[PDB]
């Protein structure tokens, strides 16, 4: 995931 | 026309995404907020016109637009008060890469990325981001 | 050279305010974020690397700009990043925005607001071209 996540 | 921009709202998920056009080539900027609020309203328009030579808004009338401190920011900056494809097509980039993102934001921002640089037509062709500083630097000079 | 620009970080009234620099210009944008964390820099990044064609980015090798949300950023916006590298002769530019950010404070009820208009007052300051006109004329490709 590109942003927080992952 | 350099200073004419469009602005319009579209609901996603519970939030609200503000989108500026820049009518004469394409050219988009958004940001996703809480709710369409006039404080909001108007720290977008003073973000949008110390970035770019910004005269005209047109906008939807709706009341984030009518409230004393939009018109103050408005006043200050000397933006007069006073395309819908664009934001089909933003909307449709978004659901594409919508699950690439945990929030709904980084997606908008990614959308707005890939819409203001991706090349129209073949080798020849422009990006809405070439055709709006085309635009304002011959305008300019 | 018309892709480099330089982020620097400046705090004020105990919030942070990150300011991207357009070095041959010296254009600039800046928001106020609530910190200097890895999310909130990429966020900022991608906004900035959506509006303009950045290809380098000189940082001050903060821990934010060590995160992997940067450096994912980064790599999906293709920006190079150059870590702690001064490009030479900007804390003049911050004690600048921050002379201007003084001035018009008294005019909003919120320090975003006044750093706004202060980017505003910046880049359409006549030094002649203002700073708003000389990153149009330097990007344009025709
Ligand atoms: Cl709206
Ligand atoms: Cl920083």
């Amino acid at each position: 995931k590109l942003d927080n996540x992952x | 026309s350099p200073g004419i921009w469009q602005l319009d709202c579209t609901h996603l998920e519970g939030k609200v995404i503000l989108v500026a056009v820049h009518v004469a080539s394409g050219y988009i900027e958004a940001e996703v907020i809480p709710a369409e609020t006039g404080q909001e309203t108007a720290y977008f328009l003073l973000k949008l016109a110390g970035r770019w030579p910004v005269k005209t808004v047109h906008t939807d009338n709706g009341s984030n637009f009518t409230s004393t401190t939009v018109k103050a920011a408005c006043d200050w900056a000397g933006i007069k008060q006073e395309i819908e494809s664009m934001n089909k097509e933003l909307k449709k980039i978004i659901g594409q890469v919508r699950d690439q993102a945990e929030h709904l934001k980084t997606a908008v921002q990614m959308a707005v990325f890939i819409h203001n640089h991706k090349r129209k037509g073949g080798i020849g062709g422009y990006s809405a981001g070439e055709r709006i500083v085309d635009i304002i630097a011959t305008d300019i000079q």
